[PDB]
């Protein structure tokens, strides 16, 4: 059949002006979008961004490319498109996306008889992501992306989700070790600009941040460094020099901790829900150690009131910093 | 989701001045920019000026430039509208806005999601 | 020092045009460009970030360049959100500037960024004034 | 995630045709392809890394793969010189997909690569069971230095905090906990214990000396044998 | 390799609810993905829902939406399917299904390379 | 802005010497670049030299090459030239200019944003 | 360079097995394959197996599959062959061959850089 069928293809492309979409000065063209995603391959809060990649499939209507005569949908190879129109769908929110080459250009072209053209594309984007880390490491955020047309309006152009909410697969594909996708949403919406009103549909996820992480190389550090500046209570205070031992290298090791967990995001102005955590643990730090200041300064003078200084603070400061958890907890969960 | 409620809203005299605050409860991360809207009995809506998250860049319709000045406090989640020199064209119901982050242009109203039903001000 | 245009899923530009023969070109690109700092007052500092707009090859000659609206030319300085930045204000300038191969028009865009210090007190103030 | 294929001194890729009409189109090509990773037993894992290769748009109506010489279709994985793993063996599998536009053909190339602890040993494993063995160097020294002992007592406990934190930031930020990071939680309880021990032996240094260095002595034995004998359950478990 | 076993089938009155397990073993992080199909005497192999490894996202057929709820647990290497209020259309052997990584669509039972002898539910 | 003024202008006879400055107030940041002119009264404005914001770069014309220095003293905001070995050619209203950062090349006085009421030169 | 030397090549009843060993010496990193081939009386030089330098990965002839195993021991810069179930049409002259990391494909003799002069094994 190979003969008759390059001959239809080629009577299709005859004098087939790529300038002009279909129904150049017509209704507007009902573009159908199709999701499949395969991953979400990276989260910055630095950067605020987040590397996802789909394939992107598009469903339009163009009547130049009808056939009558072959009785199946022609998947022709993939560099038909350039001597084809397609729509020019960009990602509003992208910093950088690119559309795989290897081994070809991974594009899909599938004509129907109907005249209906399935354009597929493989891409990955890293699409801004503003992120409230207000509430971080206990946070989550919301990442979308923004999907338009870029010259043509809604008096040239429709997008539509194909399928409804069915439209975006692979959601269940995501293995993030940091986050755990709650929901997404499909939305369709008309933006205004200057030069006029354009289709959007906007795609949204919900991560929720696993804290396991957090706890390893923070809460613990917290915790424990809190615990043992506590334990210089149960030291003799004839040992001035132990005692400032355990004083000052907990307080420093409380400062490298804030500054350490501080370095692993945006330079924020606002102080996260970890960073209130670490402050408190710096003042129960900070307070053990004038605590001994005041016992040594008694020790002489009054040493009966300078044991029971201690003698208290063996029992308040623990109870203090469990209860202060306890509240610290339950507030953030 | 997203709920905005105005207040302020009066008669004055022309020449006099007048405080419009608009107050947001709700994801106010996710609709940073805020808008003001006024629709006159007659007329259409009407963009009077919009405010950002970080509070520093604003933007005013021509005709309530320099007349009017709007200002944010993320600390109480309200933006004010502070107009002087108030004229008899200034009449209407002064709505409050909110824009989602990747809505287009400031000036059309299709692109805000969440609207307060808006405080009356007469001239 | 380096732009680009974006190019996904078509070359993000656009052309209109109308039968008054008027042309419109959009283009979607992300520049990197020079902002020389005074950093004298950091982190206490504001900085002014400029885009330099010129034609490379054609001169007044040949080519005029102006702000579309004047004042109005700029959008979107709204929109710029930046964790350490706010943007006090913007301006725009037009000028002709003179090489030795002639004089070209320019565009200047520029901005004004006070930096916000939440940061350095959280990171470098405490810790000194509570080594202190 | 990105592929290329090499450019200089022209495109890598060669075109040899037969008489027969059979055409021979060779790439070289350079991947770098995802491999989630079970992190668990790191670093005393292994992984299973494939290639996943499928036509983009041709269905099996149109397009089939088969792996020509069938078992002897790769070749290679000889050549394959890693200074942090070992290949043990390698898979070939050809299989049909089912997607929403259509069935389409997939060949799927496997890796299992054994993680060599050589790396492992001599940046985490010695640092920890030294900073261990440092920690219960302090029952051998008098008491009554208590600066002393408590500069034993601290310094041990901040450096296994500074391990165990260094050691998590050459990962990926999951949630779980590697066999590496059981050993050092485990670690750093033989030296918050042996802390704890002396704040104890301080505490009755004067009212009853006899039982502080009773538990010194007791310490100077307990703690080395149950150190020794953790480290020959934990070793058994993960090997 | 993995082997998966079902329990919990049984026989339930219309509008009752019924709890059914799955209990993995082998190489579970090869075969992230676990799918519900339910296979009535006649009929086809029908897909019922489906969930990820984090278990965060689910998906289930319109037919089961609303009604049937897909749990994971991994602690204990189980996913549950809550059915509630049962109808007798839904009466058939209810199978567990273990999906590779890159294994193509949720939907199409093909691709699954992994299954349990299924258990019965009556209604 | 910029605000920049000379001094050091006056009678000199043939064969001597004169020192010129130029001293600096305002955002001089943003214009490192400073510049000499001098104007004849018939002839038009002429290049003289420039120097750059580390002070390590200069420029001259050709005609004051070897005859004429250039130096910055930052601490000061004061740009110095030094004129040695004086003609009656020299003599001039000598001007100060402060140039952009991107304001394209030396020599041409339209780039230069800021300039000093110069100070006459006569010899 | 590299020079490698064999032993335990002798007479074996059908049915039997043997150890056959290959000591290198010299720059044996360069030379990371490692490889044996046999030398029939009448048949060209066939391939047998062939190790890794990790020792890790192997690979056979289908002949000998199955009934032979190579191990590599790095520590004593030696290679085993190991055969079991030996039969008459395995007798031949067993060598032993070094490959350059970059050599090309296994199979073909001509890739080899260093051989050792082989052992002989009767069956
Ligand atoms: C870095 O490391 C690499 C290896 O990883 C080193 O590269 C090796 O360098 C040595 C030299 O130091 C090379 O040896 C030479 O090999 C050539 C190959 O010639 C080829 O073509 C010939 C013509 O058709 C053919 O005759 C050859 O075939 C014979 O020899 C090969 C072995 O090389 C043998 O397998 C065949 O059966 C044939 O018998 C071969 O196909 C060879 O011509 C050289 O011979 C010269 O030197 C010998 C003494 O060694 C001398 O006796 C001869 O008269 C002659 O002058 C020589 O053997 C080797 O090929 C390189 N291998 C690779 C993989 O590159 C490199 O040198 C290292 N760097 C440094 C700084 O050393
Ligand atoms: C991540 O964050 C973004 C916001 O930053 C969220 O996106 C918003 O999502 C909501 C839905 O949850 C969207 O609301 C929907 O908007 C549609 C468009 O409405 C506009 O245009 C129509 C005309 O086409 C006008 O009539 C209308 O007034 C608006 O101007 C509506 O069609 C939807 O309506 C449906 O739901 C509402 C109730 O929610 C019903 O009252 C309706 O009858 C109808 O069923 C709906 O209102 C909103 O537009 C989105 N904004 C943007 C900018 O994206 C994401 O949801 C969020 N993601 C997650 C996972 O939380
Ligand atoms: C960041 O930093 C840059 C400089 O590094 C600043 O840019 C300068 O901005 C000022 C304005 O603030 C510019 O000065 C203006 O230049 C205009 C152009 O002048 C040339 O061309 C006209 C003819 O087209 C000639 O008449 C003139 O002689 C020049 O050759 C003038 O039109 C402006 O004058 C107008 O405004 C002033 C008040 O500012 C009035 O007094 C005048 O009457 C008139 O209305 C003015 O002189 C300057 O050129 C810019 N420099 C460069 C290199 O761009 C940015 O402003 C700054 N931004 C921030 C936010 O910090
Ligand atoms: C790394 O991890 C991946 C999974 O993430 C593993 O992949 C699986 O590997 C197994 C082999 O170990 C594959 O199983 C094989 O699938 C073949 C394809 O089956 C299709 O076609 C047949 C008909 O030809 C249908 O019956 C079937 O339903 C499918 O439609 C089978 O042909 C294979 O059968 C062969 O082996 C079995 C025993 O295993 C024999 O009983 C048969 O006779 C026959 O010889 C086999 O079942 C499986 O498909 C792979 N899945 C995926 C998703 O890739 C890798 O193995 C693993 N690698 C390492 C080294 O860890
Ligand atoms: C062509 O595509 C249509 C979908 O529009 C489908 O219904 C039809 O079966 C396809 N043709 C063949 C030969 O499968």
């Amino acid at each position: 059949n190979m003969s008759f069928v390059k001959e239809t293809v080629d009577k299709l492309l005859k004098g087939y002006d790529i300038r002009l979409r279909p129904d150049f000065g017509g209704p507007p063209v009902c573009v159908g979008m199709n999701i499949d995603i395969a991953s979400i391959d990276m989260v910055s809060e630095v950067n605020m961004d987040y590397t996802l990649t789909m394939y992107f499939q598009q469903y339009w209507r163009d009547k130049r490319l009808a056939y009558s005569g072959i009785p199946l949908n022609l998947t022709l190879d993939n560099r038909v498109a350039d001597q084809l129109w397609v729509p020019d769908t960009y990602f509003l929110n992208d910093k950088k996306s690119f559309v795989h080459g290897v081994t070809v250009k991974n594009r899909m072209i599938r004509l129907h008889p109907d005249g209906t053209v399935l354009y597929g594309l493989r891409i990955t984007t890293t699409a801004a992501c503003m992120m409230d880390l207000r509430r971080y490491p206990l946070d989550e955020q919301n990442c979308t992306l923004e999907i338009e047309s870029y010259g043509y309006t809604t008096d040239d152009i429709e997008f539509y989700w194909r399928g409804g909410d069915k439209a975006v697969t692979g959601v269940e594909r995501i293995e993030l070790p940091q986050f755990s996708i709650v929901e997404h949403r499909l939305v369709s919406r008309n933006v205004v600009f200057a030069t006029g009103a354009y289709p959007r549909l906007s795609l949204s996820f919900r991560l929720k941040r696993n804290i396991g992480y957090f706890v390893i190389q923070t809460y613990l550090p917290c915790i424990m460094t809190v615990i043992l500046s506590q334990v210089s209570f149960w030291l003799n205070r004839e040992s001035v020099p132990a005692r400032t031992v355990f004083g000052v290298t907990t307080v420093l090791t409380m400062t490298t901790l804030s500054i350490s967990a501080r370095n692993s995001l945006p330079k924020v102005a606002y102080a996260t829900a970890m960073d209130w955590f670490i402050a408190v643990c710096y003042a129960f730090v900070f307070s053990a150690l004038i605590e001994f200041a005041t016992v040594n300064y008694f020790t002489k003078s009054q040493p009966a009131r300078a044991a029971k200084i201690d003698k208290m603070s063996r029992i308040v400061f623990p109870i203090l910093f469990g209860t202060f958890n306890l509240v610290y907890w339950a507030t953030y969960l | 989701q997203v709920q905005l409620q105005e207040s302020g809203g009066g008669l004055v005299q022309a020449g006099g001045s007048l405080r419009l605050s608009c107050a947001a409860s709700g994801h106010t991360f996710n609709y940073p920019i805020m808008g003001w809207f006024r629709q006159a009995p007659g007329k259409e809506r009407e963009f009077v000026g919009a405010i950002s998250w970080s509070g520093g860049s604003t933007s005013y319709a021509d005709s309530v430039k320099d007349r009017f000045t709007i200002s944010r406090d993320n600390a109480k989640n309200t933006v004010y509208l502070e107009m002087n020199n108030l004229k008899p064209e200034d009449t209407a119901v002064y709505y409050c806005a909110a824009k989602g982050r990747y809505s287009g242009g400031l000036y059309y109203p299709t692109n805000y999601d969440y609207w307060g039903q808006g405080t009356q001000v007469t001239v």
